[PDB]
């Protein structure tokens, strides 16, 4: 149940195959990210990799320029076994489950 | 119709442009006049008047 | 006319109107240009100092 459409405007589905990123302003201050993001180049899909690459460009379009998601991901950095960041990562999976 | 569709995209629907006609009529009725003079007032109204 | 009753044929005059407003105003004054690349990319100064 999620209804996401690339959020640049005019340039949602690029025939070159380059989606390019717009650039936002990251720590709701003073950093700024300019991305891109290439389609398909070791095979299509198999139906499972049109929805997570559906999220992958929603925590990237809208979730590093809000204001509230970076702190939340601040806090999980703050916990008292959060070294070493391969266990930063898979400490914010088990808050996502 | 000039719909957007994308690049990698399949061709859109038909359209095409159209032209209606008008049929306006003419043969219905008739403007006209009579008068209906006799055959003494034509000659005796070439002397009686001035 | 029972004779010329129902073979009479339809002679559409050479007077075709046309009834529709396709202007391009705008467009024809925007001084057009060619562009193969994916985006353009030009770089807007703020300032700061």
């Amino acid at each position: 149940p999620l209804v996401y459409t690339p959020a640049v405007r005019g340039g949602a589905n690029p025939a070159s195959g380059s989606y390019l990123l717009d650039p936002q302003y990251v720590n709701s201050g003073v950093d700024i990210l300019q991305a891109t993001y290439g389609y398909n180049i070791n095979g299509t899909a198999n139906a499972d990799q049109l929805l997570q690459r559906d999220a992958i460009l929603a925590i990237l379009e809208y979730a590093l320029k809000d204001t509230a998601f970076v702190n939340a991901i601040q806090a999980v950095a703050a916990g008292s076994g959060v070294t070493t960041p391969a266990s930063f990562v898979s400490a914010c999976v088990t808050k996502l489950t | 119709t000039a719909t957007g569709v994308a690049i990698t995209g399949s061709a859109p629907a038909a359209s095409m442009d159209a032209t209606l006609p008008a049929q306006l009529p003419i043969s219905a009725a008739s403007v006209q006049s009579t008068f209906t003079l006799n055959l003494k007032e034509i000659e005796e109204s070439k002397e009686q008047v001035t | 006319a029972k004779l010329n009753l129902a073979v009479l044929n339809n002679v559409f005059s050479e007077l075709l109107t046309q009834e529709i407003n396709r202007s391009a105003t705008f467009l024809g004054l925007l001084s057009k240009y060619p562009e193969r690349k994916s985006n353009i990319q030009w770089g807007v100064g703020m300032g700061g100092t």
